[PDB]
């Protein structure tokens, strides 16, 4: 039962730093190197470096050497990576890996000036056919995630909820639901949006335009 | 640094059919101990990469025998004898012979299906958003195949790019289609300066671009 | 080792 459990998501202001953890179990920690790998949003993999837990020896990719410090604590079977002087280029998921054969689940770093910001949630009704598409626009929030459901989860098929996109230091997400014309507007359809970080929970009913 | 070049960028596979993908190295990868540290990793989106193959042809732990690796000098190949559903995802080759270690750009295995035209729906700003001074126009382009699509926004017939936010779903696990959302955000006062708002989609399933439009003053 | 690189081998 080899497991590498990584610490949670991090929000970092530009120019600041972050330290993340990689908690190992299920094997002899000192018998394998811990590698670190970066995956920027929508991109591939980049190798950062490794540390050998027996003696703390490290090897760095020159590209990451100035910003990255790898450490480890044998007594707790935990490896750490500190990243210093960040910009949005450093927003990414960072993985640790045991000799590359077993990888942690990843730690997301988001480098942004944003503070916690509740979303605006807008119902999207059709312009004033036997199929009907409705939408919900979730605009201007930080950080991830939001949850979005339709009719409290009872409308589950015919839904497309799109990945959030960070633009100008706020996220936007949207969702569409498609139903037969015999079901809307004769029945109520509501978008339910929660943003845990701001303790916001709102319901927006889709109403025919006038 | 060693650069690894993978082909194709995307492979449309079919369950039960073979698959083959390639990784070209910018230089030989033979280490001084006679071993060649060319490895393959598989990543399902939203998940961590898995160690699939190492030293060209050695199966990773627990990896099924339908995967095989080969190659020498600068050209390496990963083959799947018969594709299964769990084989979808992104495959990266990797070299550990030289520092810094490097990965190829990835090959995404996606499910082949019949071409499908997008369902396109346009949405004027909500009354609530307008009250707060903003005006987003949303266009959904849903359940299309293949994944390549282009969306252009026009205002009174003139293309607009400033203020557009696009998002794309990954391939649907059930119908193998793709969907897209495009949001054009203006101020309410900018929005009130023009009448016709158009989202125009180019996709190989349509001879001419698909047009969905509305007039604000109607 | 894991066989992945010389240092992992």
């Amino acid at each position: 039962q080899v497991q590498l459990r990584q610490s949670g998501p991090e929000l970092v202001k530009p120019g600041a730093s972050v330290k993340m953890s990689c908690r190992a179990s299920g094997y002899t920690f000192t018998n394998y190197n811990i590698h670190w790998v970066r995956q920027r949003p929508g991109q591939g993999l980049e190798w950062i470096g490794w540390i050998y837990p027996v003696d703390g020896t490290t090897k760095y990719n020159e590209k990451f050497k100035d910003k990255t410090t790898l450490t480890s604590d044998k007594s707790s079977s935990t490896a750490y990576m500190s990243l210093s002087g960040l910009t949005s280029e450093d927003s990414a998921i960072y993985f640790c890996a045991r000799g590359l054969d077993n990888w942690g689940q990843g730690t997301s770093v988001t480098v942004s000036s944003a503070k916690t910001t509740a979303p605006s949630v807008y119902p999207l009704a059709p312009v004033c056919g036997s199929s009907v598409t409705l939408g919900c626009l979730v605009k201007g929030y930080f950080p991830e995630p939001v949850t979005l459901t339709w009719n409290s989860g009872s409308l589950s098929s015919g839904v497309h909820t799109f990945p959030a996109v960070l633009q100008s230091d706020l996220y936007t997400l949207s969702s569409s639901v498609t139903v037969t014309s015999s079901t809307w507007p004769s029945q109520s359809i509501t978008c339910n949006v929660a943003h845990p970080a701001s303790s916001t929970k709102v319901d927006k009913k889709i109403e025919p335009r006038g | 640094d060693v650069v690894l070049t993978q082909t194709p960028l995307s492979l449309s596979v079919t369950i039960g059919q073979p698959a083959s993908i390639s990784c070209r190295s910018s230089q030989r990868l033979l280490y001084s101990n006679g071993k060649t540290y060319l490895n393959w990793f598989q990543q399902r989106p939203g998940q961590a990469p898995k160690y699939l193959m190492f030293q060209v042809s050695k199966l990773g732990p627990g990896i099924p025998a339908r995967f095989s690796g080969s190659g020498s000098e600068t050209d390496f190949t990963l083959k799947i004898s018969r594709v299964e559903a769990e084989d979808l995802g992104v495959y990266y080759c990797f070299q550990g012979t030289f520092f810094p270690h490097t990965f190829g750009g990835g090959t995404k295995l996606e499910m082949k299906r019949a071409d499908a035209a997008p369902t396109v729906s346009i949405f004027p700003p909500s009354s609530e958003q307008l009250t707060s001074g903003g005006a987003s126009v949303v266009c959904f382009l849903n359940n299309f195949y293949p994944k390549d699509i282009n969306v252009k926004w026009k205002i009174d017939g003139s293309e607009r790019q400033n203020g557009v936010l696009n998002s794309w779903t990954d391939q649907d696990s059930k119908d193998s289609t793709y969907s897209m959302s495009s949001t054009l955000t203006l101020t309410k006062d900018e929005y009130e300066r023009h009448n016709s708002y158009t989202c125009e989609a180019t996709h190989k399933t349509s001879t001419s671009p698909i047009v969905k439009s509305f007039n604000r003053n109607e | 080792g894991t066989g992945a690189t010389p240092a992992d081998d």
